[PDB]
């Protein structure tokens, strides 16, 4: 009856394993260390993992004690890790090697190549915006421009 | 680079080896064997060049000519002969009334050899006409005097056995400068020898007051007839009081090396700071004969008791030298990738400091 936790820890057989790998310097995210609005950019380019907008699930996996998420999930009212009005870049489709401020204004890269994408599309209207390059040390490429989510977040 | 830090073994092509000296940058070794023969070994190539049947009584010193065509030898049986480097026979033969201590060839005058007779004034023997010219000395003429050239050999310096040093010209013999060594605090001191370098005109003096001193070959003709002694550093050994036998100058012009007699303590200092930097760990039991570094590359090689001990810098290039675009190093940082991804008719024809002690012309591949 205690094998369910081991199955959940090893990885199970539900597709991708339950053992995250984001080994570059990942910061500016994953603030609340509990079951709340969270995010995990993954090593594998193209993995977006988020917990905001929660959901219940079916209880009683292996006739253990009744889980609290049976029909009445626990509530949550705290920090949510995203932005609505105009996403300053993003917090979901990113690489786990980018350092951003708490207010999400500055972007600091890794020892190697890195990028940040956004989460807002443009179809009509004026979007005359700016990227103020605070500083650029030698051997630090600073190419900027629009791209697509299909783009590999670590590819040049 | 810096002082030698590795140790090398011995180089004994034949069992006995008395004297050694480098020619200009350590090309060949002049071994005067204790059997009346003159052997030439190869340096930086680990071989032999020529064996000469000089005479019966063994020799005790060796030097080569400015043009490299002669093999002078301060014989123990007063055979002042000019052995040929090429054929090995004797070119010029002469006899001196007193034996010879220090033989040298002026890098600008090979005609006048350097001779240091005992109880008599130094004599320059001219190889062009076999004529002997006595160097004028001062006061006594029966002292243990040693004569030696400067860097360029343009002035000759002589040391006597009462406390007097003389300065004169290598060819004009205009004795116009003298010098009196310090008299300690109560008792005077004689001079054992002096030794020069190839850059800076500095020279060490070894005396009988158990202390090695250093002067420069520019403050005697500047002071005039005779002034007051004023050495830079009165170096000495103040824990064992080892006497000094043979000591030469550096292969760069900034170091000073001094040799023991039986204690296997080879001391080194630098002219800028008179502070000890390293000491040689020699195995006790043998008497040191000759020391002379590589005149360009820092290394030490001391001959003793028929064998030779070398403390050196053994070097083999790193494995990462396969190609400039190929390296075999270790790092834990992410790789920094690249960020920037005629017709003429002319044939090809093009193929310390340097002095004139060259043209040995001695090499037998077979």
């Amino acid at each position: 009856g205690r094998g369910a936790k081991r199955k959940q820890q090893d990885g199970g057989t539900t597709g991708t394993t339950k053992k995250a790998r984001s080994d570059p310097l990942f910061s500016a995210q994953r603030l609340p260390p509990h079951g709340y609005p969270l995010e995990h950019p993954f090593n594998k380019d193209g993995y977006r993992y988020i917990l905001a907008e929660p959901d219940p699930h079916a209880p009683d996996p292996e006739k253990l004690e009744l889980d609290c998420w049976a029909g009445k999930p626990i509530p949550g009212d705290l920090y949510r890790a995203c932005l609505y009005e105009r996403v300053l870049l993003a917090l979901h489709d990113r690489a786990p090697q980018l350092k951003i401020s708490d207010d999400r204004l500055t972007v600091v890269g890794e020892k190697g190549y890195s990028m940040v994408r956004a989460s807002h599309g443009v179809r009509k209207g004026a979007w005359y915006f700016e990227i103020t390059v605070d500083e650029m040390p030698p051997d630090t490429a600073a190419r900027l421009g629009w791209s697509q989510p299909l783009g590999n977040l670590q590819a040049p | 680079q810096n002082y030698p830090e590795e140790a090398d073994g011995t180089l004994d092509c034949i069992s006995m080896a008395l004297t050694c000296t480098f020619n200009r940058w350590g090309t060949l070794l002049a071994v005067g064997c204790n059997d009346g023969r003159i052997v030439i070994w190869d340096f930086l190539t680990r071989g032999i060049a020529k064996i000469i049947s000089a005479h019966i009584h063994p020799v005790c010193s060796l030097c080569w000519s400015r043009d490299g065509h002669k093999l002078v030898s301060a014989s123990t049986d007063n055979i002042v002969s000019q052995w040929d480097v090429l054929s090995g026979d004797c070119d010029q033969r002469f006899r001196f009334p007193s034996p010879i201590l220090k033989v040298q060839y002026h890098p600008r005058d090979q005609n006048k050899v350097l001779v240091c007779p005992m109880k008599s004034a130094p004599v320059m023997l001219t190889l062009s006409d076999s004529k002997h010219v006595v160097l004028p000395v001062d006061d006594d003429s029966d002292l243990n005097v040693v004569a030696s050239f400067d860097r360029r050999g343009e002035y000759i310096y002589t040391g006597n056995a009462k406390g007097k040093i003389l300065v004169l010209k290598t060819d004009s013999q205009d004795l116009v400068a003298s010098f009196r060594v310090t008299t300690g605090t109560s008792n005077t001191t004689a001079i054992k020898s002096i030794e020069f370098a190839r850059k800076g005109s500095c020279f060490l003096i070894n005396t009988a007051d158990r202390i090695i001193r250093v002067y420069d070959g520019r403050e005697i003709l500047t002071c005039g007839r005779d002034g007051e002694p004023e050495p830079m550093q009165k170096l000495q050994d103040l824990v064992n009081r080892t006497p000094w036998k043979k000591c030469c100058f550096s292969g760069d012009g900034e170091y000073i090396v001094a040799g023991s007699a039986r204690q296997h303590a080879l001391y080194i200092w630098e002219k800028s700071i008179g502070n000890l930097v390293k000491i040689l760990h020699g195995t006790r039991g043998e008497l040191l004969l000759d020391v002379a570094w590589h005149p360009v590359r820092p290394i030490i090689a001391s001959i003793s008791s028929g064998v030779v001990s070398i403390w050196a810098q053994n070097q083999v290039e790193n494995w990462s030298a396969f190609a400039p675009d190929f390296k075999e190093l270790d790092e834990n940082v992410e790789y920094e990738e690249r960020e920037s991804e005629e017709d003429e008719e002319v044939d090809v024809t093009s193929v310390d400091e340097e002095l004139e002690d060259s043209k040995a012309l001695l090499y037998l591949p077979i």
